[PDB]
């Protein structure tokens, strides 16, 4: 079950992670390195729109007698249609930082995705819905390489070639 | 043996939108704006705001006489009247730039009344009535308290000249008034004599006002009108008060002792002891958001005001099984 | 055997912009903003405006005598003047805050005009001359039809006071004048007496008036001057006009019947039987798209006014063989 | 002859779609989903633009005197400085939904090519140009599978492993 | 054999800001903003401004007599007043709507002052003495040079008028002034009469003024006031001044001659013989940049100011060995 | 060495090009017609926020009486909330046009590599590294046809599949 299929109810303590299924069983396990990127770039979006380019505007209303209705009627279009431009200026920078905060995260599964596979090299098939079928046994010593990134190609290469060749 | 990269999916029921697609659900999303509030006066930062009571802004500056539970209410965070206030300019009239001098008070934040001018002492002249239907104390005849309503003693009015040497090094707010009765009589038996005139001047000041006798509708039983004008008495200005009639002479004062960004909200909502970072003319809101659709007409340190009621802002991902 | 995957090429021609890059062909895109207008004065919902054919606003407020063809013109959506009318105050004079009623009367949209004085009502004084050449009818001397100027009966001008008490329940706008003459003389021969006061009074309002006497120039024909006032008599409210002399008398006012969104156009353009969501002052615009740019001074349901004469929005794709 | 290379005067009733060429001939056919899709978007996009984000602002002008030359110019400063603000809003907001519509169609036929390899699999070569020579005969039955998303490889897994074995 | 594709990486230490990350290096930069002025007054397109030297706006238009050094300055680029000149209305008083003529003054480049009426032509009146220790020359009594005081001559102040025609074609900027005297005498010892007129009339202007005789506080020794009226003259508009008496007579009065884009800037900063595209407030600007945040106050092609001191933009790439 | 591991300082004449290692020697070269797109969209981006769509704001500030304090404090607000508009508009529109040059470059180096893959087809393993290793000798004359793009991958067809077949 990879990321093309669809996400996981059970990835704990993270927005992307890896599924693997090895002799010693199955597992879910969050990346830390991925997650803590993606949340410090969302983090950098939330305060730069709630404080930062949150430029502060406070409506000014005085009182006007019955013929200073020009002044009066003028004071208020200048309240109104400046809140008017702010509240856009708010819902449209949300409107396309929402469109940008879902292109981020498709964005980053798919860096990871791509991260591992220049890893993999050629021990792994790229199954396509974005998992890997190894060429070799990968025990949890070795897919706790593939998670923390010291996986080197060398130590599984000649196994991969050889189990790849009898294909 | 296999691996494979993926996201979270969710229980979330939370949607948001963007410009190509609406109610897009999503893992996790924030609501940036605030829309509740509890709907009375708090203090900002410890510091209470006042209630002009039954009274107008104008009641309150010239002291009408029912306005007297304001007295020693001389410093606030800003100012709360009621839309409607019972106790205005009880004598009918108008204060002249009432509404510049109810922007000015929007900057004041606390003033000291003091006497500018004994009662006492305006010369061969009767302090001592100068009291009327219009404007009761209790059940009883009474005036403005800033200001003495001067008339003939023993059948003559002479020409009265006083000055005020502002000493205070601070902006003093001075006012007075000019009576427009409503017949020759009504003149005659106050100022005995015809016509009046009252002379204000300082080193920047300079007017001339006449009484103009005509009958107008009776306002509070009164066919006559007051006009009351104010000035500031800038530090080290003289201002000089001549008059011969038809003059509400000043008394008290407002020394403006502390300037600083207040308010005068018109609402019937009550002054209770609480505290809030954010006050409102509709209720205070307690917020750690930086946007809020309560009311514009805010004071204190406030989040951004918005016509839009919700801002959901997307923080996590589309969220599929 | 094989299969591709491909997208849209085509025969269009029609170009957009974006940050990076101008004058990209695409597949397709839409025109945001209108430019075309008819210019005329059409209806909004079917309601007509009106023309104040050869009169000023003032002019048609203030009963022009040659301004008759506008009786019975009660009701509009909004109301076309020309910038050059040929009727206005005739006999040489202003009227008094004209723009601050000129706003109102962009909010009123049907007023009923009655007499609120009789102009033989006002005690022992000519209201039958009372005429001039600079406010002719036809060829022959008249006054403006509004008010009424009163003079002398057998040699002398008493202290005249009358009081309109409106129980119409809605806002009826008075007007009135004062009379500023060349010379003593023209004062004493209209007034018989030197000096004259007008004096006008509600329970909200409050004014002494007086002529002004100086030798001007002529302006259609006339040395003397007269200042055209109005204001707004509340329902309930009674206001009292008192004189003996210059006194230009109200005689009809205006109940201010309904209140909308109204304007006032200044326009060469005809009034035609047409209807439009849209209306500008160079013409009405008849368009399903969400922005123009032919006038920013418009009434109706109307598309944002911008600057832009242009925004090619694209919908298609790049566009290439 | 691919995406790579441009567009096809000849997609009928759509944007994206399909040329192949097999045994019984050749044709060119829409994709109705991945097209309505991208419609329902750029729909989206236009009623977002045109009503809800366009929000509204009408001029007051008054009319002053001439010792109201103040109040005249601030009036009219207030209406020209407001609609120059509009203008802007309007103007950046098509330039930047310009390049983002130009970039969401070349996103989209990217998006099908992929959904295509994915099911394709090991049947068919990626010519590079956006195509796919097939392993396999592929009659107006497979091709249309290939269209509508049925195309399973298992169907055509063998026979594919054989002509390519052999080359 | 092989080859590979790469990008630039930099010496470059430059950072700039995106929403999702700050201080991001990267291999070039360019800064929007401008900050770098230099601080005196040039000229725009070779055209100098003038300084009104130590002389208030009021007494440049008056001609207060120490601000000689102003006469030939009559065309400019902009105007330069420091923030508190010693010389303005020395015979203590006002200029009314000084404001709405500084405004003028802001579109007005060029002006030519030319005497609208002689000094000596008033009839029989003295228009010799007419000076105060108010409005000192040097060491010895003048007054401002755009009026003069009329007086009696041998014990009669006669009822005086005379008219200007404006024959210019062009607006005239017309000055005079009413006397208020601070006692009854003082008004006697110099109009020969207890109580006068100041009469002012043209085909749009109507005024008649009355001296206001009352103590004032003393301001530069005077107890005594005087208010200055300006008015513009239209081509072919006559005016007639009639007094007799408490009259600032005019004298001198200003064609306005070209109108453009000027300003007027309040600061001690000199002004320099040297060109710039763009000056403000606190000095000239000189850049190619389309932003800048030197100062808001600003006249010439400029670019637009913005609050923020630095708008760095990325042209290169992340940037990263 | 290629652009996954990052850029090169010694790209001389350009922002994106070839670092290439035959039998002759090594060079860095830029990508002549790649880096001048890349500038002209920059130059568009920069000509487009500094003109053009820098629509202009002048401060109108008059003159008010002491009893004129209203009408002074609107001409003030007025002044004030209009330029912190133009302020932000100025700040966001960099802030956003920064994060999408950053994107643009990263887009164009990967668009060079995929150019150039499409070109080598067969010829070449892609390392994955942003790197070539080729089937065949390729000469300094071989080298400038890939960096031009004239490289006609059937001049090197069979070289290729019989060194690769070997392996
Ligand atoms: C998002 O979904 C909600 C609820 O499903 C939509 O709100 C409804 O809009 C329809 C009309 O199209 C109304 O009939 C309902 O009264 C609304 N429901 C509620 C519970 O408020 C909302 O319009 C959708 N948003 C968009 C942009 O389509
Ligand atoms: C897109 O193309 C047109 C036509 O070539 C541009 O407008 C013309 O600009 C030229 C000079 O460059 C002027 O002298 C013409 O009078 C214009 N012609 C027309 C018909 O408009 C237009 O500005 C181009 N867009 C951009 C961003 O440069
Ligand atoms: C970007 O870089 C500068 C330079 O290091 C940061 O400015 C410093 O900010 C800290 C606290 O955040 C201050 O106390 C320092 O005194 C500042 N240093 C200098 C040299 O000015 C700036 O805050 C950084 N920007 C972001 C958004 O993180």
């Amino acid at each position: 079950a990879g990321f093309i299929e669809g996400g996981w109810p059970g990835l704990i303590n993270g927005w992307y992670g890896f599924q693997h299924r090895n002799e010693e069983g199955t597992g879910i396990a969050a990346d830390k390195e991925s997650t803590q990127t993606a949340i410090d770039q969302i983090t950098s979006k939330v305060n730069n729109i709630v404080d930062r380019m949150n430029t502060n505007f406070e409506s000014v209303q005085h009182e006007f007698s019955e013929i200073e209705e020009r002044i009066n009627q003028l004071s208020k279009h200048v309240d109104d249609s400046v809140i008017d431009i702010w509240s856009y200026n708010a819902q449209l920078l949300v409107l396309l930082e929402n469109e940008k905060t879902l292109d981020l995260h498709d964005s980053n599964v798919r860096n990871l995705h791509e991260k591992v596979r220049r890893m993999l090299k050629d021990n792994a098939k790229d199954e396509g819905n974005g998992c890997f079928t190894f060429y070799h046994k990968c025990d949890n010593e070795c897919i706790e390489k593939v998670r923390n990134g010291t996986y080197d190609h060398k130590e599984f290469e000649e196994e991969s070639r050889l189990n790849r060749q009898e294909i | 043996d296999e691996i494979c990269i993926g996201y979270l999916s969710n229980n979330s029921t939370e949607k948001v939108d963007t410009i190509i697609e609406s109610n897009v659900t999503v893992t996790s999303s924030v609501e940036l704006v605030e829309n509740e509030y509890t709907g009375s006066f708090c203090s900002i930062d410890g510091k209470a705001p006042i209630s002009l009571g039954d009274c107008s802004f104008a009641g309150w500056i010239l002291g009408n006489p029912m306005c007297d539970d304001l007295i020693g209410k001389t410093s606030w965070s800003y100012i709360v009247e009621k839309p409607n206030p019972i106790n205005g300019i009880c004598y009918p009239g108008t204060l002249e730039n009432e509404e510049e001098l109810r922007l000015k008070f929007s900057g004041v934040l606390e003033f000291n009344k003091f006497e500018a001018f004994t009662s006492n002492g305006w010369g061969s002249v009767n302090s001592g009535a100068g009291v009327t239907a219009a404007c009761k104390f209790g059940s009883s005849n009474s005036f403005f308290r800033n200001m003495v309503w001067l008339i003939h003693q023993s059948g003559t009015y002479p020409v009265i000249r006083r000055t005020f040497n502002n000493t205070k090094g601070r902006d003093v707010l001075m006012v007075w008034g000019v009576h427009h009765p409503a017949t020759l009589k009504e003149h005659q038996d106050l100022y005995k004599k015809d016509n009046s005139y009252v002379a204000v001047g300082s080193e920047s000041y300079n007017r001339r006002f006449t009484p103009e006798i005509s009958t107008r509708p009776k306002v509070n039983g009164q066919a006559g009108r007051m006009t009351f004008y104010w000035t500031i008495v800038k530090p080290e200005e003289a201002i000089t008060f001549e008059s011969n009639g038809a003059f509400l002479a000043p008394r008290y004062a407002f020394e403006l002792v502390s300037l600083g960004n207040g308010k005068l909200f018109r609402s019937d909502l009550n002054i209770e002891s609480c505290s809030t970072k954010c006050q409102s003319e509709i209720g205070w809101i307690n917020t750690n958001r930086s946007f809020h659709s309560v009311h514009r007409n805010t004071i204190g340190d406030c989040p951004k005001y918005v016509n839009v009621k919700s801002l959901k802002l997307a923080t996590g991902l589309r969220n599929v099984p």
